[PDB]
């Protein structure tokens, strides 16, 4: 999806600094495989922000 | 700040050409008539100012200073990297197939 | 004479080479002739560490160590030129043997303290106008110190110079800094020093024998931590012969 | 895919001549390649010295090249080292030390030739796989 948008702002003209600027930063972050559920451990307790840490 | 010296030499033109001062010997079977004569000689009397150096060993026979002479354009020379060639690995360092 | 078999887990193997009492002669030199030592032994019988106070205005000593690493830790079958120089000096220039031993001593309080015992690359000179090699003849110099574990050597998470990984892979989202000085390998080569003091000669043979103190940096762990300095003591044996 | 003549089709001078080999002459000489040569050169590599393959880019940079039936059957004859400098007989199996290499002693010119074969063919079967080591097994 995010491919999709940044070809579609390319596509009608943009930069590539403005096509990926224009992708908002909750779709990035789906996109990020801290956030898949698959990546754990049984006994890696707590918040995933615990992990990886707090997403700035 | 602190860096990895054998990643950096393989920015060098150590990562393009064979070394003639750090290269493991191995690298001299690449080409036609290096190994094991002429390869071994280029390692016991490492290290080289320039390239052309080789060719100023000891002992050639004319057809080994004329392979030099063919060979030279796939050699180069940076400054020996104590981390390729202390523990004998220039000979031996640790890989095989 | 001895054999293999009344040698083998005696611990004679890992002994030098001693001379009589009647050892006291003098080994003739002629500036005219080359020569060369064609075998050097050096066998430690005291390794010191230099403690490391938390001020700096102690006095450090050099302490006594435990060896735990056994009998594997004599320099022998050392050999190289030795040159008659303009002065009448000699010099010593190693150019190959058994030269070196991975040594591991412990402090009291058991913190374990590996080095690489050796004298790889010694250059080792005599006082000018050497007539004669006599009990009076010493050798000084220095070798060179390279790192204890050479450039494949795989820490225990994999991570290395000339191999393995680059990072610390058990912890993928760890940030990077902190964990630097143990990510990046590093390569040390420092000098040593070292002093032979001949005690015996035997001039009908070549023979020499005496005492030795060399220094030198211990393990550095590529680049983890700070080397200590080391203080080896022990006996050695020569033997000169023309070349 | 079939081990049809092209497959069996190899060089065998320095020349640019080809001959084809027969399945037959395949078949013998990967047998006779394991009854005298596996025990060191399983799969195209070299368990005594694994810096030296037996890829055809490998062999035809020997010298002489090697990258063709007579170059491999005169290596069987009278082996030498990869730059041509040293003959090895006294410590690789040839037909001129068959008195300390036992097997060699009942290798016909016939069985050199076969074995020539199986070594130009066998990469062209298995590419890189062939003196590829365990990284390909
Ligand atoms: C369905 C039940 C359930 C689920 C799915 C969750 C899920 C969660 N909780 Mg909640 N929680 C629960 C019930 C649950 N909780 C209950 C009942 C309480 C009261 C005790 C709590 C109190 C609580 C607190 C105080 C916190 C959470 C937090 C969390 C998060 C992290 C979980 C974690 O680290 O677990 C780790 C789990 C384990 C390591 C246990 C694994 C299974 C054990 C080993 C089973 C033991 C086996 C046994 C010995 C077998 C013996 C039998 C014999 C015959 C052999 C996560 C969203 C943390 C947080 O992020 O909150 C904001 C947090 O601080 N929970
Ligand atoms: C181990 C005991 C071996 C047996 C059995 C055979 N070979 Fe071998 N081979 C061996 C070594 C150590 C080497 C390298 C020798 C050197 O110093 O150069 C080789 C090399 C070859 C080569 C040359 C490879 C190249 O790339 O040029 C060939 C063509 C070769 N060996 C073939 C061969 C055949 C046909 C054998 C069976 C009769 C055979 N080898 C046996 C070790 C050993
Ligand atoms: C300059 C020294 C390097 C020595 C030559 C590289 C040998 S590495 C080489 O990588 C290839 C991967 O496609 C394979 O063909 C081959 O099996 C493999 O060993
Ligand atoms: C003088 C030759 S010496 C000779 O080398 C031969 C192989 O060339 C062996 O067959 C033989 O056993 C060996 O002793
Ligand atoms: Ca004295």
């Amino acid at each position: 999806e995010i491919n999709r948008r940044v070809q579609a702002s390319l596509a009608s003209g943009a930069t590539l600094e403005e096509a990926w600027s224009a992708i908002p930063e909750k779709l990035a972050f789906y996109d990020y495989i801290g956030n898949n559920p698959a990546k754990g451990g049984l006994f890696r307790t707590g918040p995933m922000n615990k992990g990886d840490g707090i997403a700035q | 700040e602190l860096v990895n010296v054998v990643d950096e030499k393989l920015g060098t033109a150590y990562g393009e050409k064979i070394d003639l001062n750090n290269t493991n010997i191995a690298a001299f079977i690449q080409y036609r008539g290096l190994y094991p004569t002429l390869a071994k000689l280029i390692v016991k009397n490492a290290p080289y100012e320039s390239v052309e150096d080789v060719l100023n060993i000891p002992g050639l026979t004319e057809r080994q200073k004329q392979i030099l002479r063919e060979n030279l354009e796939h050699f180069t020379v940076t400054e020996v990297e104590t981390a390729l060639v202390e523990g004998g690995d220039r000979y031996n360092n640790g890989l095989y197939k | 004479t001895l054999t293999y078999d009344d040698i083998v887990g005696t611990g004679l193997a890992n002994k030098c080479p001693t001379l009589d009492d009647t050892a006291r002669g003098a080994y003739p030199i002629d500036s005219s002739q080359t020569y060369r030592i064609a075998r050097l032994c050096l066998q430690p019988t005291t390794f010191l560490v230099k403690e490391e106070p938390k001020n700096k205005r102690q006095e450090a000593e050099f302490v006594p160590t435990k060896l735990v690493t056994r009998e594997t830790t004599s320099l022998d079958q050392i050999q190289g030129e030795l040159k008659v120089n303009s002065d009448g000096s000699l010099t010593f220039v190693e150019e190959d043997g058994i030269d070196f031993q991975p040594v591991t001593v412990q402090m009291a309080g058991g913190e374990r303290i590996p080095l690489l015992f050796t004298v790889k690359n010694l250059v080792a000179s005599t006082q000018p106008n050497v007539t004669s090699i006599t009990t009076s003849t010493d050798f000084k110099g220095e070798f060179n110190v390279p790192s204890y574990r050479t450039a494949n050597f795989l820490d225990p998470k994999g991570r290395g110079l000339a191999s393995g990984y680059d990072s610390a892979i058990a912890l993928p989202q760890a940030k990077e800094e902190e964990l630097a000085r143990a990510n990046v390998k590093r390569f040390s080569l420092t000098k040593g020093q070292i002093s032979l003091n001949v005690a015996k000669v035997d001039g009908r043979t070549g023979e020499i024998a005496g005492t030795f103190e060399s220094e030198q940096l211990s393990d550095d762990d590529m680049g983890a931590h700070e080397p200590h300095e080391v203080k080896i003591q022990g006996v050695f044996y020569a033997s000169i012969e023309p070349a | 895919a079939e081990l049809t003549p092209e497959v069996l089709t190899v060089p065998l001078n320095s020349e640019g001549k080809t001959i084809t080999l027969t399945e037959k002459q395949y078949l013998e000489g990967k047998r006779l390649f394991q009854y005298a040569c596996a025990s060191c050169h399983v799969g195209g590599i070299t368990k005594t010295n694994p810096s030296l393959d037996l890829r055809t880019e490998t062999l035809a940079l020997a010298t002489p090249p090697r990258d063709n039936i007579e170059g491999l059957v005169d290596y069987m004859k009278n082996p030498t080292t990869y730059d041509g400098e040293q003959e090895i007989a006294e410590v690789h199996p040839s037909l001129r030390s068959a008195d300390i290499f036992p097997k060699m002693r009942n290798l016909t010119e016939k069985d050199l030739v076969a074995i020539a074969g199986h070594i130009l063919v066998e990469p062209k079967i298995l590419g890189d796989k062939w003196g590829g080591g365990k990284v390909y097994y």
